[PDB]
């Protein structure tokens, strides 16, 4: 889903894309933002890969029960 | 970034602002010349939080967050001031006194309105201005002329080599709009009239709100040295701190990005 | 659809008019706002300058 | 809108064809005009 | 591309630029001014010309 936050805009009228007041619109994304969603979406990427790691080998550990 | 963004914004309303008083320091001795100032304005304000009321008698802060976006310049007002007159002794030029332009007919059939008065006559006799522009009203001058005056009321008046009295020889009027400072300006410093101002009426000088005219003398730029320095003096400080700003922006940018 | 790619784009240009200076040579020209010289380019046709 | 400008150049120079003052000279070549004209 | 006006949109084209190179060096042959050394053997042109 797009976000519903206001959007930046800026006075260009040269741009065609202004409106009759001139303010053409542009994404407001926080950089800051995105970046700590990397790490954290990187963290829990690894975390969850090793979580896998463990339960696969403890279920190939115990496939020779006995 | 925002920062950058507004501050680029702030830049170039100074640049510009610079660029006027560039100008007007630059054509300070032309004759006939009115000063401009600019005049900037803030954009519009977003509101990311509204100012949400408390009234719990908590003498609390409104807690409301309202960015702001830039300044834009909104107009050069140019001062419409009586300059000082010069005399130049030649018997051909007009300084007026008050308000009103000649009309003068540019090449392309439209005309064009000046406050400039230096006049010269043109092979045929017409009073045209340095440059080639005519007159509108077209005042002719005939040969062999001994000595040629203008009037206080813009009657142009020769006199020949007898007959022991003068001849007129044409009507010197002139235009007057509602708003002076609704006019567009081009070179030769000619202004012309767009929707900002009324449609101009024509009229005898000293009649109707028109002002009178002097032979002999020529209206100089009423441009004020005193406070150019001070405004150029302003803009190099808000230019640098400007520059502060998009530094400090910049350096923490670079750290945010250094991890 | 989430993967959004990003690619370069250049408008016409800015029609600015540029700062010009008196060099006081005769047959030096400089247009107003919206002037364009008209020259013969080299495959033949008809292009403009400033 | 709002207007910039560029600069100041001039246009023309223009001399200034009154009467000037005589100075006696007590050459009996000398000639000054008096009023309009020239000598071819 | 072709917009056919349908919405107001921009040209999406891309050029690059390759740079700048010097093309001429003009002279300017204006008339200059005359000094005085009030030597016999010095002449000076008044107009277009060149000695051989």
């Amino acid at each position: 889903i797009e976000s519903q936050a206001p959007e930046k805009l800026v006075y260009e009228p040269g741009n065609p894309l202004a409106d009759a007041n001139g303010y053409v619109k542009m994404p407001n994304v926080d950089v800051v933002g995105e970046m700590v969603n990397t790490m954290s979406a990187s963290r829990s990427y690894q975390a969850n890969i090793e979580v896998l790691n463990t339960v696969k080998s403890m279920m190939l550990k115990t496939l020779t029960l006995g | 970034i925002s920062s950058l963004w507004i501050a680029k914004t702030g830049l170039d309303a100074q640049q510009t602002n610079m660029d006027v008083i560039a100008n007007n320091l630059a054509n300070v001795s032309t004759n006939g010349f009115k000063r401009q100032r600019a005049v900037f304005e803030d954009l519009l304000y977003q509101t990311i939080r509204q100012p949400g009321a408390q009234s719990s008698e908590q003498t609390t802060l409104p807690s409301g967050l309202q960015i702001g976006t830039g300044v834009r310049p909104v107009a050069t007002e140019r001062l419409h001031s009586q300059g000082n007159l010069s005399q130049t002794n030649n018997s051909k030029d007009v300084a007026i006194k008050g308000q009103g332009f000649f009309q003068v007919m540019l090449p392309d059939g439209t005309s064009a309105y000046t406050r400039d008065g230096s006049f010269q006559v043109d092979q045929n006799g017409q009073l045209v201005t340095a440059g080639g522009f005519q007159v509108q009203p077209a005042i002719t001058i005939p040969a062999n002329a001994l000595s040629i005056t203008i009037g206080r009321d813009g009657v142009v008046s020769v006199t020949q080599q007898g007959q022991a009295a003068p001849v007129q020889v044409g009507q010197l009027n002139l235009t007057t709009f509602m708003n002076d400072t609704g006019l567009e300006s081009i070179g030769e410093n000619l202004y012309i009239e767009t929707q900002s101002s009324g449609a101009p009426n024509e009229s005898t000088p000293g009649l109707n709100g028109a002002g009178l005219l002097y032979q002999g003398y020529v209206e100089t730029s009423n441009v004020n040295v005193a406070e150019e320095l001070v405004n150029m003096i302003q803009v190099q400080r808000a230019y640098e701190i400007n520059s502060k700003a998009v530094s400090t922006t910049d350096q923490m940018l670079q750290k945010l990005t250094q991890l | 659809a989430t993967r959004t790619l990003v690619t370069a784009s250049t408008p016409g240009a800015d029609m600015t008019p540029g700062q010009l200076d008196y060099t006081s040579r005769p047959l030096d020209v400089a247009l107003q706002q919206d002037g364009w010289l008209v020259v013969q380019a080299a495959d033949g046709a008809e292009g403009y300058t400033r």
